[PDB]
């Protein structure tokens, strides 16, 4: 069961074990109950190292767990900006749909981190994407109080 | 069967937040294994998501005469390219969380009527997919 494993010590965060499981043939995309991979876990908690690990050893970045929610999804809604980057170097996709429609500028813009929807911007992220009830990144930035990032989005 | 299911896990959760104390389905521990299954598959899958469900939940602005329609559209969404066990548990966490939003706003009548939604979608819905995936005895012996 390496997988499950790999899985908790991507979790919690612990670099050691997790260059243990993988050298010894942990399998990188495992998925848990929920389609969850180490690098979901590794990327809303946080852990970058981890996360370029993982990208090193082949992990999917594109990865959808059972709502279609992404590693990039994660990291954007979280507010990890630095594990944003090295996902969109790896090939995440900037347009990937979740839950209700949600693209990771949608969560971005939702939770008022303003660097990385302007990271999101200049990867192609859709200013005018649209959910499932026709709310655009725009749209949740101004209901949740984010101006700033509102005149962002409407500039662009 | 699935009435006790959706008011256990409901009250449960109103109660963990702090919405509600007192006698009640959800009150005390889960008493069946199929009830403990989607209380701790529920916590396990809010933990992850934070206040995403919440925060969906309040997006939908819901009113007494929308609160239907509202809530079978969220649903559908959930279960797009058809049912797993983990879209369910997705649907049972949004389920309690538009209660919570119901108790937020004050509509209190909300908070039954959306428990009567749950067990009418799941029963005109999802009963077929349930049914050959191996029923609740199936999911509690993946999720508990």
């Amino acid at each position: 069961d390496l997988g499950k494993k790999l899985l908790e010590a991507a979790r919690a965060g612990q670099d050691d074990e997790v260059r243990i499981l993988m050298a010894n043939g942990a399998d990188v995309n495992a998925k848990d109950r929920f389609g969850w991979t180490p690098l979901h876990l590794a990327a809303m908690e946080g852990h970058l190292e981890i996360v370029e690990v993982l990208l090193k050893t082949g992990a999917d970045v594109n990865a959808w767990a059972d709502l279609g929610t992404t590693p990039l999804h994660l990291a954007a809604m979280k507010g990890h900006l630095e594990i944003v980057e090295v996902l969109l170097k790896a090939g995440a996709d900037v347009n990937a749909e979740a839950i209700v429609g949600y693209t990771p500028l949608h969560l971005a813009a939702w939770e008022g981190h303003l660097e990385i929807v302007e990271v999101l911007l200049k990867h192609g992220a859709d200013v005018n994407a649209q959910d499932k009830f026709g709310k655009t990144p725009f749209d949740l930035a101004i209901d949740n109080g984010n101006e700033d990032i509102a005149e962002v989005l409407q500039k662009a | 069967d699935t009435r006790a299911l959706v008011a256990d896990f409901v009250g449960y959760k109103l109660r963990q937040k702090g919405y509600v104390c007192g006698a009640g389905p959800g009150e005390g521990p889960a008493a069946d294994p199929l009830h403990q299954a989607m209380r701790a598959a529920g916590d396990e899958f809010e933990t992850r998501f934070r206040r995403t469900f919440s925060d969906l939940a309040a997006q939908l602005h819901v009113t007494p005469g929308s609160a239907q329609q509202r809530f079978t559209q969220v649903s559908d969404e959930l279960f797009q390219g058809g049912p797993n066990w983990g879209r369910l548990v997705a649907f049972f966490v949004f389920g309690a969380a538009l209660c919570a939003e119901s108790v937020n706003k004050e509509m209190e009548v909300l908070v039954g009527q959306v428990q009567e939604w749950m067990v009418a979608y799941l029963e005109t819905r999802l009963a077929d997919w349930i049914h050959s995936s191996g029923g609740w005895a199936e999911f509690t012996a993946l999720y508990g």
